[PDB]
């Protein structure tokens, strides 16, 4: 039938667009001590494993379309579920929006693997020191809360204080005009829903989504002072469906602005 | 059969569902309270339709929650006003209703913390002694 | 009776009949009082047992009756049960009144005298003192606010807060010093409640609340006590928010208390509102967040009892329904566990029941129908349904819902840490909670890891105990040096973060894999910086372990030293024994487990002086009912199980075993079947329950440990009910095993000394190759790099190597014995041991691999080793052997040249010596002398079974006993064969199993060890039983639960590779014992020799053609080789070509040439081609494949046999029959067609009358089918398209050959038992009456794979043991006796009659299996396929003959698409229309 041929074309295109391979991270005792390196190597291992899985499955599919071998039971399910367009279970190991179709899933996975290639190359070029200044995107990482906890552990180990006695501060700045402080980590791709932030100051607006050029995560010791009434806490979600919570940022709103009005209008931060 | 997607339709349905005898009792401030709770329920319900923005997930803020809230208001107002034709707006147990609708009713299904914060924000904007002024605003800058 | 006192609705209906039966027995009702109440474990009575004096608990705290009820005046069980309940409530209330009077006297005081305070604590139970503290605090705060009623008044609430502060300070000092554990729990509950009260009062002070009716105070739980009320039941009123409830006044004993999380009182408010709103609540959320415990804490605070219906596979209905209606009567609470885990129909049924009860409850705002009973619904009920993300639609309207997404672990840790008397509690709590959040994510996930909130609670309790033991030690030291003793002084100077580090190290470090240790240390550094802990080395225990390991020949080390990891593991094991009374030494097979606990027991015995006694029990080998004990259906007599027996023996203290240290090691796998009865032991109760009604308290010395390999099937509840230590495979070093083996070899002699001297010399020779980075370890890792037929376990390979080296030592000893004049010297011994070691590496590492990987291993070793090796340019070393003179000699010389007798050709028991079989002879000799059990692996029919039978018949003093392990094999069969061949005798050491005949090693053969099915908990019980025998050197006799050692006995097994279907890979524990050797299909030259012998003995029948035997064998081998490389199994499952088919080939040639006297070469090759077609081509499914087969057979006949006339030798209609002539002569196809047509006239006239056309394929197939019937044990596989003539041809052959055809009549009602009845029918007809039967059956006749398995065993065995039992068995023996009497055989006992019956069946029954590796190669398949063009054409011609399809006007077309190839060149009209 023709759906043999069209599925063959789609599989060939996907194998073309998906990057070839992912390099693993070299283990070293000093690197093992660093928590960021441990998180990133866990991510690299997971990503390389799932990349090998999908590459092998697509090679299987494209060879089957040419008839050189036969549909097995799991292969039967996989081909059927590619034709029907719903996302296969064996491919989805990280949390995904419920309604995401396979095609943009593959586009997203290509993006994730490209960023993982970037971070692996950066780690290989230098060490955990150069690993510190990488500007990862929370949506791209498979487990981003692991990344933020790893940053917490990194600052605690580097500067020798307890994890509980540490808190996060947000410095939303331009990518070009950003400083790589020892407590500062670069986070990209964060997007606000229903608000616009200028000079770390928030204002209600009808713009549906404002993109942050670069979010700066800095860890500072718990000041033990009560928050001002002009500071608001913004939930951060991975996807637009906002079913999973990653962490909470604290933002200072502009004058005349009512934090109650920030709450009612569902202002939020989205990774993707 | 679908409910008409409207605040007005939901208010009308609520007031039709609630018997006429119940909402007119000895405390004449009861009707204002019933209207305020009905408006709050309608605003929540119609926020559900905008699931990505109005909430974090589609909750079942069904009619049962409305009946439970009505019973809560009825019983606590009967408690505070012991057979009095009028009760002062400040004497209304505003905090009791705020906390109840924030934790037990309309709050139990609330799983995410920030949805609970939203529910508190709505309840504190609506349920207060300031409601009984003629200059109250159930909304700000509608258009 | 059920209506009166509805409380016994919870106990079973059988248990209801029991209590009716034990009505005049108060001592047997103890299980029921346990089940029906909350914490009540017993009711206290006098020695007369005529009046109840008090009520006790599972911990031991008792409540004394104000007015004891005497059963004598109230004989009725229900009456005095109700009186006990009511009076228990009355005394609880009165005791509460006394305690509240006391506590209010203590309260409103500037200071509290500690002595009086603890006296008040001990005067009352834990729950009473908690409730009294709550009531006193409630009254004080309410009065303080009632003074506030003036408005803006100066607050005496500051006085209430200060009173709570000072009482909390007193508790902080009091818990610190050593106290009785029950007082400890009382203190912990009081300090928890007072911490909650201090926080809530602080909030009230901050909020500046003024009026007592302010909702800010209304929200909190208020306790109102009015002793003035006449009825004591409602003297206490519990009121939270609008809700107001009476106290249940039910005894709880002591129950764990929560910490009043903001989440928790949120739940409290929501529940109580829901109940006042007259509907239950559904606090959903992920598991482990305290949902069910929150419901339990609510039930406890109100004083009502909660029922935790755990909803899993253990969930039931009828007991559930009756306990549910019992809840309905009693008014107690019930909290369903996870509700989404129920199956759908069950979920709907229980949902409808709870909906009925809920609408009844709302109606009461009154009877409802449960089990056709109208039941008064008590107002006090609540029903709660937790859930793991929803509610069934029939209950969404009736139940509330809550978000139990994340309990405040920070607050929990701060409350419980402070409850343990820790100062700086909040600091340590806010540190430790994020620490476990980190642990649950950054640590590599494992099945056994558990960083849930329960683990946090356990770590806190352990840290408190460690602080207490440290302060006790400090107090002892201070008493030793000086006398200045002050608990506050030592507390202040006591570090506490170090204490938590110690506790987490002692609880969580054992459970980590070798890699997670640096991770946990990094986490400790990050959360608790600057603070570190080191375990205090127990130097006495260190030295005792060192000495015991020296005695037990094991290796010892300290830290980095070899075995140091094992030593640390042993130390952690000792520590957790000190803390925990239940253990699981989880780790991979053969890591450290058994010997770790053994060496620990022995070191403790030699150090403490308390001798250690172990009761090593394997749970799976025995059945669960036999493990715990049996229940008599009639007299309920108690036959104790093994574990219950040993527990009672220890309890009875007959020989001072209470003074002894008792370790009941539960070696083996674990599943949630037997441990469900044992879970009542691993908790704090430490009591063993029995179904009969007896209870056994665990004596303190008794320590239960589980020796389990994996926890993939262990319920996390049981995993958390006892401690854990992980023994990674890294713990056991390889060189560590090397040292073990070398020391044991240097120490013990083999018989039970000169041979010890030769062992020591051998060890000195072989020592350099077992050092670190030696030949053996590199070879072992290389073998790990390769693949093997069975799962490669390192300990298996090393055990094989050690066993064969012991055999090399025995061989040296035997050579010395045979040469007393000239004992072997050091040089010759050295050469022999080196070459034997290389040989042993080869046959032990690659012994489970294909020949090619054996060659690769030999190549690798030759590359790496320095031992001299044979200089064969191609032959691998494995085909070589070492002589007893220490030289490399080829195995071929050891192969003789047998001349099998001409009537013994291709016989089932004639073993032809070949290279492979002599090598395997030597290995079997080696491995049976050491009495090391072993298993044969290789493709079916490779010859393994007889390759062993030849050895073991050649063994001088070992009977062989083969056993056919089936899919349903149980150790009961092994017990049967043991009692049949062996006997039990009582020796001074104990009961001993011994074969009846003397000086004779009984070997038990198991044909297919892996066939028995794996349990759903991944355990084969039979293989576990043999593991138990081989490791422990014994087993336990279930008749009297007695240890029975095995003497003069060894086991041997065999099995095909597990990749075959129905073949389950064996548990690595059992593999590590038995070494495995691979027996593949014989190679080309081996086949050449093996059947050259068979044909040379074959052709002796006809001398004129003897000169053609060897070229015939060469052609046969070449054709079989081609048929190998061309017909791979991938194309079709049955394309398997084994030397079994070669044996069948030679056997068929023998049956052909035997009655005949003279043939030329042409008749011989016609026979040869006939058999080749019947074997290699009759099973093919594709026509081009059979064309290729014919091409190949013709080509091989040409190439090997050139001087023969092609046309006569292989004339295309190769048909052989015996019906026409007297003998099995080649038969003309047309003449055979004529004869079969005549027999068809006979058939039609007598049997079924439907036309059958005789096309070539029908002729060939009817000949094949008859050829198969004429042989004994002929079972045939008719795969072919439906309707193609399978069953009709089979019936026709059966009638022609005189056989009685039998098909099973099959319908949807036809279940397995009807099949079994038909099986007994056919078996008794074909084995007792000597009535030959053809048994036909189809895929439509197989409605269950059990049918297939029964047929499998019937054809493999010739009989099925599972058919004939009991009355059927006796009737079968009667028929067999009558049949033997008629035949002429006089046989009395059942065994020989059974064997004669089996012989008659295997000679008379012929089953055929008709479709469209076990059955394959053991049956004969024939592919009918679909009728070809020819057959269709003749069918048409014969059937289209009556009508006139003849047209004289027909015009022959110029072109004919000629569908029928053999259509006549002028196609007549009928020919054209048939085409
Ligand atoms: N400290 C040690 N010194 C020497 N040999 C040791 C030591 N510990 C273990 N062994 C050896 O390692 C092997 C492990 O034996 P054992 O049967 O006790 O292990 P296990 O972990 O209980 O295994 P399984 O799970 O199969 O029951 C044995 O060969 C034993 O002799
Ligand atoms: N409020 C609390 N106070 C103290 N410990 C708690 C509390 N809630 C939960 N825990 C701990 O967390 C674990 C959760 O147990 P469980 O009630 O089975 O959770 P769930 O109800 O979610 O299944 C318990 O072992 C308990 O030790
Ligand atoms: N060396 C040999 N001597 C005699 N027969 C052999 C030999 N090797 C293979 N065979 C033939 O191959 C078959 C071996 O398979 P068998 O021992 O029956 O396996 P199993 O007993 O496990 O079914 C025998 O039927 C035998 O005729
Ligand atoms: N050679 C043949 N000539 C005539 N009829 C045949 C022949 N082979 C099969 N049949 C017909 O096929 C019918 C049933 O065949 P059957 O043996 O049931 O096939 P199967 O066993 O494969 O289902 C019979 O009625 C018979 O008439």
């Amino acid at each position: 039938p023709a759906w043999m041929r069209t599925l063959h074309t789609t599989a060939s295109n996907w194998l073309h667009l998906i990057p070839q391979t992912l390099s693993h991270l070299k283990r070293t005792v000093e690197n093992i001590k660093d928590p960021l390196f441990r998180f990133f190597e866990r991510e690299v291992k997971m990503g390389a494993k799932l990349l090998q899985d999908v590459r092998q499955d697509l090679a299987d599919v494209v060879q089957v379309c040419e008839g050189k071998k036969k549909q097995t039971n799991y292969l039967r399910t996989l081909i059927n579920e590619l034709v029907k367009g719903i996302l296969p279970r064996s491919w989805s190991h990280y949390t995904v929006p419920a309604g995401m179709t396979v095609i943009q899933w593959v586009s997203d996975f290509s993006e994730r693997i490209k960023q993982l290639q970037n971070i692996s190359l950066a780690a290989a070029s230098g060490g955990a020191k150069e690993l510190k200044n990488i500007h990862v995107c929370l949506g791209g990482l498979f487990v981003p809360e692991a990344y933020i906890t790893a940053t917490r552990q990194y600052v605690a180990q580097a500067n020798s204080w307890s994890l509980e006695e540490l808190c996060l501060e947000v410095n939303v700045t331009t990518s070009q005009g950003a400083t790589l402080d020892a407590c500062s980590f670069g986070v990209t791709g964060l997007k606000l829903q229903g608000a616009t932030c200028n000079n770390n100051k928030l204002s209600l607006s009808n713009a549906i989504s404002t993109a942050l050029p670069l979010t700066q995560l800095r860890w500072v010791k718990q000041t033990n002072t009560e928050k001002k009434a002009s500071v608001v806490t913004l939930p951060v979600y991975l996807n637009f469906t906002r079913a999973d919570l990653i962490f909470t940022v604290d933002f200072e709103i502009a004058t005349k602005e009512d934090p109650r009005s920030f709450y009612e209008r569902g202002v939020a931060v989205l990774c993707t | 059969f679908e409910p008409p997607p409207g605040v007005k339709a939901n208010m009308l349905r609520t007031f039709s569902s609630i018997p006429v005898s119940r909402i007119c009792k000895s405390p004449n401030e009861r009707a204002r309270l019933y209207f305020l709770l009905a408006w709050f329920h309608a605003i929540i319900q119609e926020r559900l339709r905008y699931a990505p923005l109005g909430w974090s997930k589609k909750y079942e803020f069904g009619e049962s929650d409305l009946r439970s809230a009505c019973d809560t208001v009825d019983t606590w107002l009967d408690d505070t006003a012991k057979g009095r034709q009028n009760i002062s707006p400040d004497k209304i147990p505003w905090s009791a209703l705020k906390t109840l609708m924030a934790q037990s009713i309309y709050g139990g299904r609330v799983d995410n913390e920030f949805d609970q914060r939203l529910l508190n924000t709505f309840l504190e904007r609506l349920f207060t002694t300031r409601s009984f002024d003629s200059e109250f605003k159930l909304a700000c800058k509608v258009d | 009776e059920r209506s009166s006192f509805p409380r016994f609705y919870f106990v079973g209906d059988e248990d209801l009949l029991e209590i009716i039966g034990n009505s005049k027995n108060v001592a047997k009702l103890q299980k029921h009082f346990k089940k029906m109440f909350a914490g009540v474990s017993s009711i206290i009575l006098n020695e007369d047992n005529s009046v109840v004096l008090g009520i006790s608990s599972r911990e031991g705290e008792e409540v004394m009756f104000k007015t004891p009820v005497s059963i004598t005046e109230h004989p009725k069980i229900n009456e005095w049960l109700t009186l006990v309940e009511k009076e228990m409530r009355v005394t609880l209330a009165k005791l509460l009144a006394e305690s509240v009077t006391e506590v209010e006297i203590f309260g409103k005081a500037t200071s509290i005298d500690p002595n009086t305070y603890i006296t008040w604590i001990d005067k009352y139970q834990a729950q009473l003192v908690v409730l009294s503290a709550q009531i006193a605090w409630s009254e004080n705060v309410e009065t303080a606010l009632s003074s506030m009623g003036g408005g803006g008044d100066a607050a005496p609430l500051h006085s209430v807060l200060s009173n709570v502060e000072v009482t909390l300070n007193v508790l902080a000092d009091s818990v610190l010093m050593e106290q009785p554990p029950l007082r400890r729990r009382k203190l912990e509950h009081l300090i928890t409640e007072l911490v909650h009260q201090r926080d809530v009062t602080r909030s009230l002070i901050k909020s500046k609340i003024d009026n007592a009716k302010s909702f800010e105070w209304l929200s909190q739980m208020r306790f109102y006590f009015d002793p003035k009320q006449t009825d004591v039941l409602q003297q206490l009123s519990i009121q939270m928010a609008n809700a107001k409830f009476n106290y249940g006044f039910e005894y709880l004993g002591v129950q764990d208390k929560l910490v009043q999380t903001p989440l928790t009182d949120r739940c409290y408010l929501t529940m109580t509102q829901a109940l006042e709103a007259r509907l239950g609540g559904s606090p959903f959320g992920p598991a482990g967040t305290g949902k069910t415990e929150s419901v339990k804490a609510l039930g406890h605070q109100l004083g009502r009892f909660v029922l935790v219906f755990n909803c899993d596979e253990t969930f039931d209905f009828q007991a559930m329904g009756r306990i549910f209606v019992g809840l309905c009567q009693v008014g107690a609470w019930g909290c369903f566990d996870e509700f989404n885990r129920l199956e759908e129909r069950m979920l709907s049924a229980v949902s409808q029941q709870v909906q009925c009860i809920q609408e009844a409850l709302r109606e009461h705002s009154i009877t409802c129908e449960l089990l056709n009973k109208q039941v008064k619904v008590s107002p006090d009920m609540a029903i709660f349904i937790t859930m793991n993300p929803n509610l069934p639609d029939n209950l969404k309207k009736l139940f509330r819902s809550l978000a139990m997404t994340k309990p405040d672990r920070q607050l929990i840790a701060q409350v419980m840490l402070y409850s343990q008397g820790f100062r700086t509690a909040e600091v340590l709590a806010n540190k430790i909670v994020p620490f476990f959040k980190l642990c649950d994510e950054q640590l590599s996930s494992q099945s056994h890891y558990d960083f849930g909130l329960r683990a946090l609670k356990s770590v806190l309790v352990s840290a408190g105990n460690v602080k207490r033991e440290r302060i006790q030690k400090i107090k002892r030291e201070k008493e030793e040096r000086g006398e200045a003793v002050d608990e506050g002084e030592i507390a202040e100077n006591l570090p506490e973060q170090e204490i938590l580090i110690q506790s987490v190290c002692e609880t969580m470090v054992p459970k980590l894999v070798a890699e997670d240790i640096p991770l946990l240390f990094s986490l400790l550094s990050d959360v608790f910086p600057g603070v570190q802990y080191h375990r205090g080395e127990m130097t006495a225990l260190r030295e005792e372990l060192k000495k015991v390991c020296q005695e037990m020949y094991l290796t010892y080390g300290d830290g980095e030293e070899v075995g140091g990891m094992w030593v640390e593991k042993v130390l952690q094991l000792y520590q957790i024994t000190q803390i925990n009374h239940g253990l699981m030494m989880v780790g991979p097979s053969g890591s450290g487990k058994s010997m770790a606990w053994r060496v620990l027991l022995k070191a403790l015995e030699r150090l403490e002086g308390v001798e250690g006694v172990a009761h090593i029990i394997d749970p799976k080998a025995i059945s669960k009912d036999h493990l715990y004990g049996t229940l008599d259906p009639n007299t309920r007599e108690w036959t104790d199980g093994l574990f219950t027996h040993v527990l009672r023996k220890i309890i009875d203290s007959v020989r001072g075993e209470l003074q002894k240290r008792q370790w009941i090691v539960f070696d083996g796998d674990v599943d949630p079947e037997w441990v469900e009865n044992l879970n009542s032991v691993l908790d704090d109760n430490k009591l063993l329950t029995l179904p009969n009604g007896e209870r056994l308290s665990l004596p303190p010395n008794v320590r239960i440990m589980f020796e389990v390999q994996d926890l993939k099937y262990a319920t996390l509840a049981t995993v958390s009910r006892c401690g854990m230590v992980w023994f990674s495979e890294d713990v056991l070093s390889t060189d560590m095993i090397f040292n073990n083996f070398l020391a044991r070899l240097r120490s013990i002699p083999l018989d039970e000394s000169p041979m010890l001297q030769i062992q020591r010399d051998a060890a000195t020779i072989m020592q350099p190759y077992f050092t670190s980075n030696g030949l053996v370890t590199k070879a072992l890792e290389h073998a790990f790099q390769l693949e093997h037929i069975m799962d490669l376990t390192r300990l298996r390979c090393l055990g094989s190597l050690f066993s064969m080296l012991h055999q090399a030592c025995r061989n040296v000893a035997q050579y010395n014995a045979n040469h007393p004049d000239f004992p072997m010297q050091i040089e010759q011994l050295e050469r022999y041991i080196q070459r034997y070691l290389v040989y042993a590496i080869l046959w032990s590492l690659s012994g489970d691999s294909r020949l090619k990987m054996r060659a690769e291993l030999g190549e690798y070793i030759r590359r790496i080793t320095t031992v001299p090796l044979p200089t064969a340019p191609n032959i691998p070393i494995i085909d070589y052997e070492v002589s007893i003179s220490g030289e490399w000699s080829p195995w071929q010389a050891k192969v003789p040249q047998i001349e099998v007798e001409t009537h013994k050709v291709a016989a089932p028991d004639v073993v032809v010596p070949t290279l492979d079989t002599v090598r395997h002879e030597a290995l079997l000799y080696t491995w049976l002398a050491e009495h090391k059990p072993l298993v044969l692996c290789g493709p079916p029919g490779s010859g393994k079974t007889m390759t062993l039978f030849s050895a073991l018949r050649a063994l001088p003093d070992m009977e062989v006993v083969g056993l056919n392990f089936s899919s349903a094999t149980t150790p009961e069969l092994l017990l049967k064969t043991f009692d049949h061949y062996c006997e039990y005798r009582r020796t001074p050491n104990g009961v001993v199993l011994a074969p009846v005949q003397l000086g004779k090693w009984l070997v038990l053969f198991c044909d297919e060890i892996n066939l028995p099915d794996m349990d759903k908990y991944g355990t084969q019980r039979v293989i576990s039983f043999i593991r138990q025998m081989v490791e422990h050197g014994g087993f336990y006799r279930t008749s009297d639960q007695t240890w029975v050692k095995l003497e003069r006995i060894q086991f041997v097994g065999a099995c095909n590779p597990p990749t075959d279907p129905g073949r389950k890979p064996l548990s690595h524990r059992f593999l590590r014992h038995v070494p495995v050797v691979y027996v593949d299909y014989p190679g080309p030259a081996s086949l050449t020799q093996i059947y050259g012998t068979f044909n040379r003995a074959m052709l002796r029948l006809i001398p004129s053609l003897r000169t053609y035997a060897e070229p015939l064998t060469a052609a046969m081998v070449e054709f079989y080789t081609m048929s190998q490389e061309r017909f791979t199994q991938d194309t079709q499952p049955h394309y398997i070509y084994s030397p079994r088919e070669m044996t069948r080939w030679v056997r068929g040639i023998f049956e052909a040439l035997r009655p005949l006297e003279t043939l030329p070469v042409e008749g011989l090759i016609r026979i040869w081609a006939h058999e080749a077609l019947r074997l290699f081509q009759d099973r093919l499914v594709e026509d081009e494949e059979r064309r290729w087969t014919d091409e190949n057979i013709d080509t091989v006949a040409l190439k090997h046999f050139p001087n023969i006339d092609r046309e006569k030798a292989m004339s295309r209609p190769i048909l052989y029959s015996n019906w026409l002539s007297k003998d099995y002569i080649p038969v003309d196809q047309e003449e055979l067609r004529d004869y079969v047509k005549a027999r068809l006239k006979v058939f039609y006239e007598e049997e079924l009358d439907v036309p059958l056309v005789l096309f070539n394929e029908v002729l060939d197939h009817v000949l094949r089918i008859d050829r198969i019937f004429r042989q004994p044990q002929g079972h045939l596989l008719l795969i072919g398209v439906s309707g193609a003539g399978k069953t009709t041809l089979s019936r026709f052959v059966a009638w022609m050959n005189g056989l009685s055809v039998y098909q099973i009549k099959v319908h949807r009602k036809y279940t397995g038992e009807d099949f079994d009845e038909d099986l007994r029918t056919v078996l008794r007809r074909s084995g007792c009456k000597n009535e030959k039967i053809a048994f036909i059956m189809d895929e439509s006749n197989v409605l269950d794979s059990g049918f297939l398995e029964r047929m499998n065993t019937l054809l493999a065995n010739g009989e099925v043991p599972g058919l004939f039992e009991g009355d059927e068995y006796a009737t079968l023996m009667t028929q067999c006796k009558e049949g033997a009497q008629k035949e002429g055989l006089m046989l009395d006992s059942h065994e020989e009659l059974y064997k004669w019956f089996t012989s008659q069946v295997i000679r008379n029954l012929h089953v055929v299996f008709t479709m469209n590796p076990a059955l394959f190669n053991r049956c004969v398949l024939n592919w009918f396929g679909d009728w070809s063009t020819e057959a269709l054409y003749q069918v048409g011609k014969e059937f289209t003959s009556k009508m006139d399809l003849e047209k004289p006007n027909y015009i022959v077309p110029d072109y004919m698409p000629v569908v029928y190839d053999k259509l006549p060149q002028p196609p007549s009209h009928r020919e054209a229309i048939v085409n």
